Order: C-alpha cells, then structure tokens, then sequence
C-alpha cells in the first residue's frame, strides 16, 4: 500500500508471494497451532529443498508447477485478516473517513467551537502554500528528460524543504476516525 | 473542460497513422491499443480492453478511483458499469465454472429425482383413515341443512 | 352509538360466568380493576365534559333527498338535458349501490369474524345475501368499463333480456 | 482521556 | 504503561508442539517458531478441554439443586 | 374489550414515540438507546396484558382503527387480526428486540 | 530486496509530518466550545411511566371507547367458549353437562 | 469495570462472570432433571406401542377358512 | 412445500457443515430451520411451524448475541480459525452458547423440545414423501453436527487468537439481555407450549424408534461431529474432495447464479435494449 | 473502555519479543536497527516469515510489497505505527 | 416401518394401500357390529368452538381439558389429568385404526387364499 | 486437476502460461505500460495536491467513456445484415410472441364467457 508496484514481479519476488500465500493457505487448512507449525516446517523445507537451482529454466517450471499444485491444493475459503481485503472489517469505517476540506466549509459558530484547532490548520495550510511551488520546482527539476519513469516521488532534498505531493498523504483521514 | 473534437471518440480507424492516433487519444501502446471489429454496432474507436472485472484489480493499490479500483487517464472500459465490484465478477474460482456447474446441475437433479422416487414410494404409517362422526362433520364442513347427506357410518372394532 | 341493529345486525352475546377452579388471584382482574380507576374514570370525566359543551352548543344536520327525476328510458336521444338529468341519477344510484356492496361486505366479514370455527355453518344466511346481492350487482353494473353510464347500463340489461326472452322461447 | 478531533461536515446548514 | 512477560519463561517441554518437534527432528528438521506459538499451551492455557467438560459445566451444582428440590417435594408431600 | 384494543394500539403508540423523539430535536438532551429500550420493555409488557387474556379466555379478535379510502366496492381500511399469531408473535418479538436494543447499546458504542 | 534511500528519505519525512499533523489532532481541555435524582424506582420508572404510557394510555382508550366503539362492526370478537355446566351472564340459563362417560379406563 | 489487559497470559476473571455462567448453567442443568424426574415422556412416549400382529383373528373380524 | 422446505434445510445444513465464520454458520442454521418450518407447513401442522418460529427466535436471538460478545471480544475477529479456549476465558458467553446450542439441537425439556421434537414426531408418523423424511432427519443429525462444529472451534481447543487479550464481558449492558435470553431460553418453550389452547392433535402411540428418533439423530450428530473434530486434531493432511468443496462453496449457487444472471441481464439491456 | 491504544514503544516492544523468540535470531545480538541479511545473517523466507510472524501478533495483514520492502526490526515499528496512526 | 418395505418390496397384492381403507364390507367377518358412538354432540362442541379437525370421538375429553384450563387459568399446570384423559383417548382412536388397517390387510390376504383355492 | 478458465472465471495471472514464457518485448512493453501510468499518475496528483484549486478534477477518460456510450453511436453505427436481423428479431419477436399470447388467452377467455362456461364467482370490481 505504501509503495508503488514496478513494472514487474521479478522471479525471486513471484516465489516469495507464493511461499507466504501457500502458507497462509497451509494454516487455513490445519487451524491448529502445533499441526500448522509442523506443516509449515515441511512446506519451508521443500522450498529449501528447490532453493538451489541455477539453470533459472528449470526454476520457472518449477514454479509454474508450484503454482499448478497451490491451486489445486487451496483452502475454498482461507483467513483473511479483517482489515485486509475479502475481510469482514474492510472498508467498514470510510463511511467515517471524512476528507479535512469539508472546515472549509464549515460555518463560523462550528468553527467557534473549536478555536485552537482551527488556528493550527491555518498554520497547516499556510505551510501547506509556500511548499507547493517549492514542490513544484523540484519535481519539475527531478523528472528526467526522457526514458523510465515510475510512481515512486522525491524526499526533500533540502534544508526547510518538504517532499512533494506530501498533502494528500499527511493529512489522510485516520484508519479509526471514531 | 477544454474537450474537443480531437480529444473525443470518433470513427472506427483505417490507417495505422489513424491507430496511433486513436493509441495516443486513449493514452494507450499502439500495440496495447485494439478497437472493436468494424462491425457497424456503433463502437468506433474505442478500444477493446479485457473483459475482467474490477475485483480482479489489486486491492491494496491507491487507485485514484478507490471504489472503481481505476486510475485517472487510463482508458475506461465499455462494460465499466457492468463490471463494478457491485456487480458481475468475472474473478477466477478455485474450482472451474464447468466443474461447478456440472456439480450444481447434477445435485438438482438429483434432488428432483429423489424427490419424485420419495413421491412415487410414500412412507406412512399401518394405519386407517382418520374417523370423523355425524356424516363425516356435514353441517359444519357446510353441507346443505334441508338436504339429507348420504350416511357414514362407522364401526367399533 | 350512531349505528343501528337493521342494517348492522350482531347476534347477542353469551359469555359465560366465572367458575374459578384455582386459589390463586387472577392478575387480568386486579389489571382491569385497576385499569379502569386509573384509565376509564378521567377519560369518561372528560367525555361528560365534552357532550355537555356539546349540549351547550347544540347544532342538526340533515340528510340531502332528491326526487326521482325521469329515467333515461323515457329520454328522446339527442335530448341532453333529460339525458343529463337521467345519467346523474343513475350515477348516484351507482354510488349508492357502491355502498350497499360495502356494506354487505362489512357484514359478512363481521360473522365470519364472530363464528370463527364455526363459519362454514353458522354463515349460510349472510353467505346467501352476499352471493345474491353479488349476482344482481353483476347482473346491473358489471363489464360497462370505464365510461359506464346509464346508456350503457340500459343496453346491457336489453341484451341479458332480449337473451332470457331468446332462451325462454324453448 | 486523548481524546482527538472528529472531521465532520458542515452540518449546520 | 503495559508490562510484557519474561520471553525466557517460553519453553517447549511437555508439550504438544514437542510432540511436533520430535516429530520434525526425526526427518532432520527444526522449527525456529516454537516458543512463538508456545504461550497457548501454557499457564492458564495449559489443560485439556474436554466436550464432557463443557457440556456438563454446573450439573454438580444443578443435581444439588435438583436434590434439594425433590426432598423439599418430599417433605411437603 | 376497551383494555384488549387499548392495549394493542398503545404498543404501537409506545412503539412510534422514540420516531418522533428522534425527529423533535431533543435528542442531543436525553439518552436516546435507553430511552427507547424502556420503550420497548414497556411495549413489552403492554404486549403481555392481551398474552394473559388469550390464555385465559382465548379471544380472537379483529380490530378497525381508522377507515383510508373506498373504491367502489372495495373498503380499504386499516384493520388488525389479533390472532393467537399475532400476539404471540408480537410478546417474543418484543422480549427479543429489548434484548436486542440492550446488546445493540452495549455493542455499537463509539459509533 | 529493501528500501532505495530515496524511498526510504520521502517516508521518513512523511511519516514525521504525519506524527505532526496527527498530534496536532488533539483538542485543548477547553474543546469543545459549549455555548431530583432520587433512586430509578421511586422516580426514574415513575414520571416516565406516568407521562409516556399513562396519558397515550388515556388518549388511547379516549379514542377506542368514543371513536371506534360507536362504529358498528370496528372492534369483532369471537364467540367465547361455552362449555357444559357454564352459566351464561347475559341470558341467565345453565345449559345441560355431557353424557355419562362409559370410559373410566385411565 | 475496566480491567488490566494481559499480553499472553491468562486473563484475570472477575467473580460475577464465572458466578453467572455457572448459574445459568447449573439452572439449565436443574431444569432438564427436574422435568426428566417428573415427566420422563421424552422416552417411549407413556402409551406402549402395539405389535399388531399378537391381535387376534377373532377380534379383528375376519372370516375363518 | 414439503418438498421445498426439505430440500432447502438439507443445502443449508450441507452449506452450514464446513463454513468458518460463526455467524455464516448460524445464518445457515437460520436457513435449514426456516426450511423445517417449511417442511412443518407442508404437512398440515401450521400451529408447530409458528412455534418452532417463537422457540428459534429465542434461539437465534441468543445465539447471535453471544456470537456478537465473541467478536466484539475478540476485536471484529469473526471466524472459528482464530479462537478458542472460549469455555475458560469467557465463561458466562460460553455457558449461553452451550445453553444455546443445546437448545437448537434439541436437548430435553428446553426450549427446543415442544416444538422441534413435536414436528420430528409428526414427520415420522404422518403420510409424506419418504425422501423429504430422509433428508429432514438428516439436516437435524447435520444441525447436531455444526453446533457441535460450533461447540469445539469456539469454546474448546487451545487459543488461537492474537496474544494481546482485551475480553472484557463484565459489562451489564451485556449479560443482562443474554441473561433474559438464557430464561427464554430454557423455560419460555415450556410455558408457552402449556399455555397453548390444544389444536392439531398430534399422535403418541410410535415405536421407541419412531419416538426417540430426533434424540437419538442429535447424538449421533454430535458423536460423528467429535469425531471428525478429533481427526482434524490429528496431524495429517488429508486431499480435498468435492464433497467438501461444495459444502464450503454454498453449493456454487451464489457464484454460478450471481455470475451468470446479472451479466446475461446487464448485457441484453446494454447491448440490445438501449444501443440496438 | 476495550481496545487500548497502541504505543511506539508497546509496538517496539512486541517485535522484539517476537524477534526473540525466533530461534535463528539470538537475542544478545538482536538491536532495533539489525539488518536481517546484513548483520543478523537471514534471508528472504526468514523475512517472510518474520513479516508473517508481525501479521499474526498485531492481527492484521501487510501487502507484500511492502513486507517485501521491510527489512529491519524499525522498519517494521514504522510501518505498524503509521498503518495504526501511532503518533506517540 | 415393516410394512413399507412389505408393500415396496414383496407385493401389493397383500399389503393395502393407505387410500381404500375399508375396501370390504364392514359385516364380513363380523355377525354383529355395532355403530360407533359419539359422546359430545354437535351443539355442544359449536358452543365450545373446537376447530373442525380435533370434532373427532374425543371432543368430550376435549372438551373438559379446555373447561379446566378455562376455570384454572392461573396455575397452568393443572390440567396434567384431562389432558391425559385426551391423550389416552386419542391413543384408542389410533389403535383402533391400527385395527382397522390390519383387518383389511389380513382380508387382503384372505382374497388372495380364496383365489389361490378357486 | 486443472483449473479451465471461463469469461465469468477468469484464467489467474499466476497460472497463465504467458507470465512463465517471458520476452524481452513484453518486458519493455510492460516497462512503457508502467511509464504512462506513472505519467498519469503524476499529473492526477499534481492536480490532486494543488492547493489553488477550488474545483473537481476533470476525467478525460470518463467524459469519453460517457461519450462513446452516448453521443458515438449512431455516428458510428452502419447497417450490416447481421444487425438488421438482430434489430427487427429484439423489436418485434417479443411483440408478436405476447400478441399471440394475449390474443389467445383473451380468445379463450371470450368464447367461455360466450358460451357461460367461465364462472365469475364474485368479481364485481374490474
Ligand atoms: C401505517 C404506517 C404507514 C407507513 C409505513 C412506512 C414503512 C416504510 C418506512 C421507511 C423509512 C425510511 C427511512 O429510514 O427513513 C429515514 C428518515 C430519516 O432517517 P435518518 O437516516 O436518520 O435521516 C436523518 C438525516 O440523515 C440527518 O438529519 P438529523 O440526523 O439531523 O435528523 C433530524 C430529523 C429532524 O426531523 C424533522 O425536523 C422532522 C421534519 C418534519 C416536521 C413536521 C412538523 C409538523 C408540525 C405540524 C404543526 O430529521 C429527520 O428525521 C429526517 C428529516 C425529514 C423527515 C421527513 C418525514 C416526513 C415529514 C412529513 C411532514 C408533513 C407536514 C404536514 C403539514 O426518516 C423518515 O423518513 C421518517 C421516519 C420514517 C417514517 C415515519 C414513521 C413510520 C410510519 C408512521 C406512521
Ligand atoms: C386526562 C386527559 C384525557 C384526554 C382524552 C382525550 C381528549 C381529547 O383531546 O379529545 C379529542 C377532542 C374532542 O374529540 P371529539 O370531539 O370527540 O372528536 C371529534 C372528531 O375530532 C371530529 O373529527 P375532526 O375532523 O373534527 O378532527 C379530526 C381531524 C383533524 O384533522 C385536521 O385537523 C386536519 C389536519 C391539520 C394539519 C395542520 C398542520 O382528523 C382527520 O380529519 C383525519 C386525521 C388522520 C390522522 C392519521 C392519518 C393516518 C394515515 C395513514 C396512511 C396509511 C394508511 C394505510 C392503510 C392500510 C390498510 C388499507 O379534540 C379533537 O378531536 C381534536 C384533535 C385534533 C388533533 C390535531 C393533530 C393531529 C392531526
Ligand atoms: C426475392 C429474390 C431475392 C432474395 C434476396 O436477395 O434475399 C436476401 C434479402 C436480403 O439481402 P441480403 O442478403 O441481406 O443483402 C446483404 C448485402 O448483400 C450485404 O450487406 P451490405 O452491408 O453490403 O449492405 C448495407 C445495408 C444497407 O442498408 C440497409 O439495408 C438499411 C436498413 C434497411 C431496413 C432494415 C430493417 C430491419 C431492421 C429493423 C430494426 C428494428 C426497427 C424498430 C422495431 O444492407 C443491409 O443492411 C442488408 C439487409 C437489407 C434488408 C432490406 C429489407 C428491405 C425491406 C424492409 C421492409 C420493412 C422493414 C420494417 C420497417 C418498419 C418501419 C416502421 O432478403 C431477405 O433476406 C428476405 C427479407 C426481405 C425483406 C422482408
Ligand atoms: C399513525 C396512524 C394512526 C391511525 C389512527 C388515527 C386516529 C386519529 C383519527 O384519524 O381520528 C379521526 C377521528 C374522527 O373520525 P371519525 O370518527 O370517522 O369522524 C366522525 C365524526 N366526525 O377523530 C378523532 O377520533 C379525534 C380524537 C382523537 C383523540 C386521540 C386519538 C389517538 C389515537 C391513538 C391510536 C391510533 C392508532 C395506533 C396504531 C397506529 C399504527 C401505525
Ligand atoms: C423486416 C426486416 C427483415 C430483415 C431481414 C434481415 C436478414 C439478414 C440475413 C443475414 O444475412 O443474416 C446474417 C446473420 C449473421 O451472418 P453474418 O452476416 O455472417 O454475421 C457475422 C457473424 N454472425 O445470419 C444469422 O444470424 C443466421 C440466422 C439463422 C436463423
Ligand atoms: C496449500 C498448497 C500449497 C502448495 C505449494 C507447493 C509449493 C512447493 C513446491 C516448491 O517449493 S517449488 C519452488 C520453486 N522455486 C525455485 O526454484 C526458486 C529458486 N530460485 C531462487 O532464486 C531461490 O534461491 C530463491 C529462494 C527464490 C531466492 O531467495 P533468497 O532467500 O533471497
């Protein structure tokens, strides 16, 4: 989530994602802690076991293969994690998740109510002001003039400086508004 | 706004120089970029993305448009509002459609056949009918007073 | 009770006295006893005080009559005064025979709801009243369609003759 | 306590 | 603040995650997770719940109260 | 036969109160889930009263409270069969939803 | 493989500035700006008792009594059950008991 | 009300819950023996069953041959 | 009906046998009891149906709230994999769940006796169809079976949960309606059912087989269930079957009718209707 | 009442138990700023299965990409406390 | 039950369908029979409003444990004894229909023994 | 054993066999497809993070989307014969088919009523 994907999964990352999804997929099936340990322990060994090849060819249809047998082999309906995705609990508070534009528009008695806050976003968005044309320059400067180019930003680079586009990620409404 | 003509859908394209224009329209490859077989159904140049729902999009990506699980710029395709995560999901299953639908197929099937078997065999009880008094309750199933009912008599046994 | 026992009929009621078996207080009677001083006493209060305001400011209200105007059957066609005149009585009576169906309706439900168990007996006679009322409104009113009128009424009801005449020749 | 801000919208109108 | 327990305290002996590392080092394997999953079969965790035990949860105490009901039936009867 | 029919309509009163409590802005004043769930108890026990009568004398009853429209032949009215289903039905559902309500107080806090 | 510097700089800063504007989240103790207890039997129970049940209660059976009993067929009850040896309160006659039982086997 | 939250241990249980359970327990528990001691109708029903075919000829009616 | 009522109750105790969300399992366990109540109402039993309706509302209720104490508990964590040790670590939940699931089981003389074992009986001893018997007595053995799923994966076992142990059950708010719902419960079956005027006069004189068969049915369930909880307890994995594929897949009518019914209706309005 | 807080040091905490009771892992040479190739000596299914060890404590899951990009017990607190908005 | 399988699985011929109950005369094989009464009469059981299902040969029991519950409404459990009487009755009324289909069965059988001798 | 792919369940990116046969031409080809979205993805953001904007940001994307579903059509649009048959069976098929439907049940329902054989045992309101 809070990093962009490259263009392509390379092997060793392709592998990875399906040592830790046949795990996953392992625990569902055995649920007991002392039964998943031991399978798991067997899983970790048969890809240490197939760790070792260099031909590389052999390695994709070894993974080809594995993947083959995961999906044969899956749980109908694994665990998942509530917040994750497919979970009961995801996306349940972005009814909640209100964006901070909305004091724009709030009228002058509920801003009343809240005086210190309100003095601490003017603060915000004056900050906010003066780093959007720094940001600017420096993403005009960073961007090459041709070639690759992916999701991944700038940090500030300089002294009193900001990173670029850094708004909607600071002041993203919490996972738990309430 | 600032949406013109060129900017727009327009015509079914003829000419690769026409492809490559219809490409840099929709901010697609040129070899990514295919439109509908000119069939005169009215689709133009508009392209034809695949036919996989939005549930197939990766989840824990910040899609500009979170609930459409789409970026902005990047081309729309036709069946959007058929292929909304509210609507029809076209996701891979862990068991194959055909497989499923065999599966569900021969299990109604079967229920029906049995059902029929357990209709055409009933089970019931070594009993006799239920026995029921004054002319099998006439006058108050609502028989005619004036007339006289045929009699049911029963017996002790 | 504005409500009269000829045109709403209702059998006397037979209740039963109390014949208690156990010792012990029934909480339905101590609940009606005590729901009665605390409920039925103030709002009886208030009604008393209620019709004697009434009585106070005592108005009458009648019930409009109109006379029988002549039927459409002795109207010359063409003629729209008395046609006129013909086709609002017969809308009228059409909103009177409307009424009369809602109340044989009304009664019937009534004796099925008094009988309970025992409707299929006990509600022969307002079963009849309602079948017969029911193929007479049939006889008079039914598949006119939406521009029914006294025009269409007459015609229907010289077909259904010119038909019984037609089937009483043999 | 730490209690925090809820952002809500303009409900007074 | 919230204090942590000794991880040390952590062991693996009488237990059947044991079971599962004999049976893992008979096929010359280890498993480095062990003390992780080992707190659900210790302290309070430690007991072997049984179906009989739960279903007849308070039927020592509901025959008591069964008894004493049928001897105060007994003595008004 | 007053005590069975006020009974049943003075759940439905009992019932419609905490609507329009919830729409006559005093809400931010009192505490609204537990005023509604000694409504519900208190509809519950009203709800008992015609439970006790049907038990005893087993009324069966049909109740006309307010006529709507008339079209024709047909007498839309607003009417009520208090049944042995009907009041039944109407006492566990009100046991059950006091439940409910409690639980729903104790559950979707900070909501 | 881990984080490039740069990846790793840009969310360190964010992250730092997600603490500031998260702290800054906070409210001062004087936020917000606002502009006969008895025991709950004797009292709480008992006005809620007297004013949202007692007088719907009066209003109730103000309109049932007055409104829907001088209706003719609005409130319909069924006949109650008449059993052998019961004597009727409104006519006054005790109908005969059953017949003699010849059964007495259990 | 509140109470201190354990990290992997077991959790401390106040007297109330565990008195309570074991109530509605021990109640559930005293009213199944109580109504199997009284009416033990759950079993066999109370009317024994008939074997019709101990039912004789005679009382069923039938011709002899 | 008949046919209907029992046809649905054996999908849903099937679809109910191997879920993992608890309140999955006791929204089948709704499902296979509306389609006794079905199978009540296909013979000429109505009064039964509407007192297995009060009797399961109870049930449910109850049911539902304890699972609800469990999840909020367990912090929005709703499925069985990640329990446990619930027996010793909520006890009061755990005692109103066992009272519930032997309630909707139908242990004697609670809630679930007059009306669940009064419609065993009048299905064993009525004329009906022999598959819809069959296939009803093997959806109550089957709702024996998932409270007993219930019973292990929840209450039973060792922890499974995340270490950080936030339970706090020691709110009134919460035991109170439980509690009113434990009384319902074990005697609200029993006082209805003996304040209830005698309609449909059930039959009494069965065989010990035709009488005792809805007991004997739930404890075989739970026996066979005890079982194969044990020999998931044992360290083997075993290959999947399309028997179980297709208990833990809701049959594939949610995917097979929700795929192929909305696209064949969006895409005839799409491209015929409006288009064409 | 429920649900306490999660601190940055709670959250530090937690994953260095975890990261102790790892076997592979001693924990006399375990410091919040050890490298799991560099100076702990892992390797990518070590890491995949400490990130998986983190999913299974705090009770939710990391995407993979960046569990992928974790690789030292801080990275791991900075991500739980920015995923769980733990600014103190 | 046995005689499902009997009827299913041997013959028909001898085992009776549940519909034609009586398919023989009811004074074959009886000299004298005697008509079955009725206690509780029609007036009767109208006053006491029993549903059309349960006017069976037991109204009468009926009858007194609904009178019982009536009069003891409060304290509910004391009918314990009419409805036995009810149930008991009931309980003949099915054993006399047990008669009655094994009566017609055992004609069935001798049907098929007067056949086999012409 | 083997997962067959359908168009409501579609084939994994995971088992296809294209992911395990790469070229370097799907190489750079994915390379450029990342190149435009992040192309993209910049200037959303650019215009999401602007402080001096007070209005919506505009999709190109959506408003062609929407005017290809609207506007294009009938431009687009050249009678074949495969749809000429498509739109005279969708435009009249279904008319025909619940005119001979209606017409024979009202048929019948006039020649029972004709001949008195239909009761009407209390319809009255029509
Ligand atoms: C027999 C029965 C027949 C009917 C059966 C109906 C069955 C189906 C029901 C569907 C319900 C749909 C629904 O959920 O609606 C939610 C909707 C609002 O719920 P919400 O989601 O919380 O919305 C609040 C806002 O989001 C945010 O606002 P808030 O949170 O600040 O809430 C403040 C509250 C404040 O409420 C108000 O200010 C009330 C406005 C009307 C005041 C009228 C004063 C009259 C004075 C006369 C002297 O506002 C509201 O509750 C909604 C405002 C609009 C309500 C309009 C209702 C009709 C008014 C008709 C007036 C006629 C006047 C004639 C002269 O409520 C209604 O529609 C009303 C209640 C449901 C219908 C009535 C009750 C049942 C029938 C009783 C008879
Ligand atoms: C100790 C204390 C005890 C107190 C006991 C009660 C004392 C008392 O107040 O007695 C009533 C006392 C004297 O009673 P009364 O003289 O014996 O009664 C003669 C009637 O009021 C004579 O009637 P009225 O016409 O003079 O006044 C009643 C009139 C009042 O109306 C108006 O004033 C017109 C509206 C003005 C709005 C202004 C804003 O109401 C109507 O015309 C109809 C109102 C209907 C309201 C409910 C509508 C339900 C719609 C359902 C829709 C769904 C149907 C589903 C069907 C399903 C089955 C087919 O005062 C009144 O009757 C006045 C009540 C005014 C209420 C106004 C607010 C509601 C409107
Ligand atoms: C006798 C000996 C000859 C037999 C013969 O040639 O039979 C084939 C001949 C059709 O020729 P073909 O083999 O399709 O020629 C295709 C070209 O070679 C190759 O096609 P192309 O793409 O080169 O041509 C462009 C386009 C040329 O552009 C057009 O055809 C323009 C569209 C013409 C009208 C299409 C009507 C059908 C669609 C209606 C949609 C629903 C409307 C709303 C409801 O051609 C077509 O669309 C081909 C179909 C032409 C059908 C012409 C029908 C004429 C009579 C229409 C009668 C009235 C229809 C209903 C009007 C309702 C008004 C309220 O006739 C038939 O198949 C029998 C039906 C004849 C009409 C009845
Ligand atoms: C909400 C739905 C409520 C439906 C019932 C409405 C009752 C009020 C009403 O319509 O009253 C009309 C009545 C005059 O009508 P009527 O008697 O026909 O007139 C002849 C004499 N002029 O006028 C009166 O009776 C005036 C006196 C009214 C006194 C208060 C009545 C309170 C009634 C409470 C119960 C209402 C029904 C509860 C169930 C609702 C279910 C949704
Ligand atoms: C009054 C209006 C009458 C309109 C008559 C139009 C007749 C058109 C006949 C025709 O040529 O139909 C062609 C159609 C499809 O054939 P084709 O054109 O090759 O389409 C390519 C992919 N199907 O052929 C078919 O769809 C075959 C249908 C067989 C039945
Ligand atoms: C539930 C059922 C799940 C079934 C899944 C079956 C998987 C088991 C079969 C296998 O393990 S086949 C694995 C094939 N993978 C390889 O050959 C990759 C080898 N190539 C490499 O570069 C390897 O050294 C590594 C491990 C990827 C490199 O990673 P290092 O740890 O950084």
């Amino acid at each position: 989530a809070f990093c962009a994907p490259p263009a392509y999964l390379t092997h060793q990352q392709k592998v990875l994602r399906l040592y830790k999804r046949a795990l996953r997929h392992l625990e569902s099936w055995c649920i007991h802690r002392d039964k998943y340990r031991y399978f798991a322990c067997l899983m970790r060994a048969r890809f240490e076991e197939h760790k070792n090849e260099k031909d590389m060819m052999r390695a994709t249809q070894l993974l080809r293969e594995a993947e083959e047998e995961f999906w044969q082999n899956q749980h109908p309906q694994p665990y998942i994690f509530p917040d994750s995705p497919g979970g009961t609990s995801f996306e349940r508070y972005e009814c909640y998740k209100v964006p901070e534009w909305c004091l724009d528009y709030w009228h002058p008695s509920e801003k009343a109510m809240y005086p210190d806050y309100f003095s601490k976003r003017e603060q915000w968005k004056k900050l906010r002001m003066e780093s959007w044309d720094r940001e600017v320059k420096q993403l005009q400067e960073e961007t090459s003039p041709d070639g690759i180019m992916t999701e991944a930003l700038p940090p500030a680079r300089r002294e009193g400086d900001l990173p670029p586009l850094w708004w909607h990620i600071v002041t993203r409404p919490r996972e738990r508004p309430t | 706004f600032h949406m013109t003509k060129d900017m727009l859908p327009g015509s079914y394209p003829r000419t690769p120089e026409e492809r490559a224009a219809a490409a840099k329209k929709y901010n697609m490859r040129v070899e990514d970029y295919e439109p509908y077989p000119d069939d005169g159904m009215g689709y133009g140049d508009y392209p034809m993305l695949p036919n996989r729902s939005q549930h197939e999009r990766d989840p824990w990506y910040q899609w500009d448009h979170s609930e459409l699980r789409m970026n902005w710029g990047e081309p729309i395709h036709w069946d959007l509002d058929m292929y909304i995560r509210n609507r029809v999901d076209t996701s891979p299953t862990p068991v194959s459609w055909d497989v499923m639908c065999k599966h569900l197929f021969g299990f109604v099937a079967f229920m029906v056949f049995m059902f029929w078997v357990g209709h055409v065999f009933p089970s019931y009880q070594p009993v006799g009918p239920k026995q029921y008094p004054y002319n099998n309750l006439y006058l108050e199933r609502g028989g005619d007073p004036t007339k006289e009912p045929e009699p049911v008599v029963h017996y002790d046994i | 009770d504005s409500w009269d026992k000829d045109v709403y009929p209702e059998p006397p009621s037979r209740t039963p006295a109390p014949s208690p078996q156990t010792s012990l207080p029934n909480p339905i009677t101590y609940l009606t006893k005590a729901y009665d001083l605390v409920v039925d006493w103030p709002v009886t209060l208030v009604r008393e005080f209620i019709e004697r305001q009434h009585a106070k400011n005592r108005t009458y209200y009648y019930h409009r009559q109109y006379r029988r105007v002549p039927d459409i059957t002795e109207c010359k066609e063409g003629d729209v005064l008395c046609i006129y005149e013909a086709e609002m009585q017969w809308r009228r009576d059409f909103k009177v025979d409307q009424e009369i169906m809602n109340i044989i309706q009304e009664r019937l439900k009534a004796c099925q709801q008094r009988e309970g168990e025992n409707y299929q007996q006990n509600c022969a006679k307002e079963l009849e009243q309602f079948t017969k009322v029911t193929k007479a409104y049939q006889d008079r009113y039914l598949d006119l369609g939406a521009y029914y009128s006294a025009r269409k009424c007459l015609a229907k009801q010289k077909q259904r003759m010119l038909e019984e005449r037609k089937a009483a020749r043999q | 306590g730490k209690r925090l801000f809820v952002v809500k919208p303009s409900l007074y109108y | 603040k919230m204090e942590l327990p000794d991880y040390r305290q952590w062991k693996i002996e009488g237990t059947p995650l044991e079971t599962v590392q004999k049976k893992l080092a008979a096929r010359g394997l280890r498993d480095p997770w062990a003390r992780n999953e080992a707190w659900r079969y210790m302290g309070g965790f430690a007991g072997n719940i049984t179906f009989p035990s739960v279903i007849l949860k308070g039927f020592k105490w509901g025959f008591a109260a069964f008894v004493v009901a049928l001897g105060a039936e007994y003595f008004l009867d | 036969m007053n005590i069975f029919t006020t009974s049943i309509l003075l759940i439905f009163i009992l019932l419609l109160s905490p609507i329009l409590i919830s729409m006559s802005n005093l809400i931010k004043h009192i505490n609204f889930p537990l005023y509604t769930t000694t409504s519900i108890k208190f509809s519950f026990i009203i709800s008992l009263l015609p439970l006790l009568m049907f038990f005893h004398n087993n009324m069966e009853y049909m109740i006309t409270t307010w006529h709507w429209v008339t079209m024709n032949s047909m007498e839309l009215k607003m009417s009520f069969k208090t049944d042995f289903f009907s009041i039944l039905f109407t006492s566990v559902a009100l046991f059950v939803t006091w439940s409910i309500m409690q639980f729903s107080s104790w559950y979707m806090h900070s909501d | 493989s881990g984080y490039t510097p740069d990846e790793k700089l840009r969310l360190q800063q964010l992250r730092e500035l997600r603490r500031r504007w998260l702290k800054d989240q906070e409210l001062s103790p004087r936020e917000p700006v606002l502009p006969k207890n008895m025991v709950f039997k004797a009292y709480r129970s008992s006005l809620f008792a007297v004013s949202h049940v007692l007088i719907p209660m009066w209003f109730v059976h103000y309109y049932v009594k007055y409104h829907m009993a001088t209706k003719p067929y609005t409130i319909v009850s069924s006949k109650p059950r008449i059993f052998p040896g019961d004597t009727i309160l409104e006519t006054g006659e005790v109908i005969p008991p059953m017949r003699d039982f010849p059964d007495q086997h259990h | 009300v509140h109470i201190q939250p354990r990290y992997r241990e077991f959790p401390q249980l106040t007297r109330s819950q565990v008195i309570q359970g074991e109530f509605l327990s021990s109640l559930m528990w005293f009213w199944i023996l109580w109504r199997f001691w009284h009416d033990s109708d759950a079993v066999l029903g109370h009317f024994s069953y008939p074997d019709p075919s101990q039912w004789t000829d005679e009382e069923l009616g039938i011709p002899p041959d | 009906m008949l046919c209907l009522g029992a046809l649905t109750t054996l999908f849903t105790a099937i679809c109910a046998l191997t879920q993992n969300d608890i309140k999955k399992i006791i929204a089948f366990s709704t499902s296979s009891q509306l389609g006794l109540m079905m199978v009540t109402l296909g013979m000429n039993q109505p009064h039964l149906a509407f007192l297995h309706i009060c009797t399961h509302a109870f049930f449910k209720a109850m049911l539902f709230m304890c699972s609800g104490s469990i999840i909020h508990s367990l912090a929005d964590e709703q499925d069985i994999r990640k329990m446990g040790n619930i027996t010793k670590i909520m006890p009061f939940t755990s005692s109103c769940l066992v009272i519930g699931s032997l309630a909707l089981t139908g242990m004697p003389f609670l809630t679930g006796f007059y009306s669940k074992d009064l419609i065993i009986e009048a299905i064993n001893t009525c004329n009906t169809n022999a598959w819809a018997l069959l296939i009803t007595l093997i959806a109550t053995s089957m709702t024996a079976m998932y409270s007993m799923r219930i019973i292990y994966f929840v209450t039973m076992t060792k922890p499974r949960f995340p270490p950080l142990i936030s339970i706090n059950e020691n709110d009134p708010d919460l035991m109170n309606p439980i509690k009113r719902l434990a009384f319902g419960s074990i005697f609200a079956g029993f006082v209805i059912s003996y304040n209830i005027p005698p309609t449909s006069i059930p039959v009494l004189t069965m065989p010990w087989f035709l009488k005792t068969t809805a007991l004997i049915i739930s404890v075989l369930g739970f026996l066979i269930a005890l079982e194969l909880n044990n020999l998931t307890m044992k360290l083997s994995m075993n290959k999947a079957n399309p028997y179980s594929s297709f208990s833990t897949l809701l049959g594939f009518f949610p995917s097979i009718i929700h795929r192929i019914t909305p696209m064949k209706s969006l895409n005839l309005s799409l491209k015929t209707s409006l288009t064409l | 009442s429920d649900a306490p807080p999660l601190t940055l040091d709670g959250i530090k905490d937690r994953v260095l138990y975890v990261l102790k009771l790892y076997d592979k892992i001693d924990p006399e040479k375990l410091s919040v700023n050890s490298h799991f190739m560099k100076d702990l000596g892992l390797d990518s299914l070590d890491q995949v299965e400490i990130i998986m060890a983190m999913e299974d404590e705090f009770g939710f899951e990391i995407p993979d990409i960046d569990a992928e990009k974790l690789m030292c017990p801080q990275e791991i607190v900075d991500y739980i406390a920015d995923k769980k908005d733990v600014y103190e | 039950g046995a005689h499902l399988t009997r009827r299913y699985l041997w013959d028909a011929s001898v085992e009776p369908d549940p519909e034609k109950i009586p398919s023989f005369p009811p004074d074959l094989g009886f000299p004298e029979r005697k008509e079955r009464v009725m206690v509780a009469t029609q007036q009767e059981m109208m006053d006491a409003q029993l549903t059309l299902q349960q006017r069976d040969y037991c109204a009468h029991y009926l009858i007194r444990l609904l009178k019982c519950k009536r009069d003891s409404f409060p304290n509910f459990l004391a009918c314990k004894h009419e409805q036995h009487d009810w149930d008991y009755c009931e309980h003949l009324d099915y054993v006399k229909r047990m008669k009655e289909f094994e009566r017609e069965r055992r004609l069935l059988q001798r049907k098929k023994r007067r056949a086999l001798k012409e | 054993s083997k997962y067959k792919p359908a168009p409501l369940a579609t084939l994994p990116s995971t088992l296809d066999p294209a992911e395990y046969d790469v070229s370097p031409e799907t190489r750079r080809a994915q390379v450029e497809r990342l190149s435009i979205r992040a192309r993209l993805k910049r200037e959303y953001l650019l215009q999401y993070n602007d402080p001096k904007r007070v209005s919506h940001i505009e999709d190109p994307a959506l408003i062609r989307w929407t005017y290809a579903r609207s506007a294009n059509i009938y431009p687009n649009f050249r009678p074949t014969p495969k749809n000429s048959l498509l739109g005279a069976v969708a435009g009249f098929g279904p008319l025909i088919f619940w005119y001979y439907v209606f017409k024979t049940d009202r048929d019948r329902k006039e020649r029972l009523i004709q001949e008195g054989k239909l009761d009407r045992k209390f319809n009255i309101s029509y």
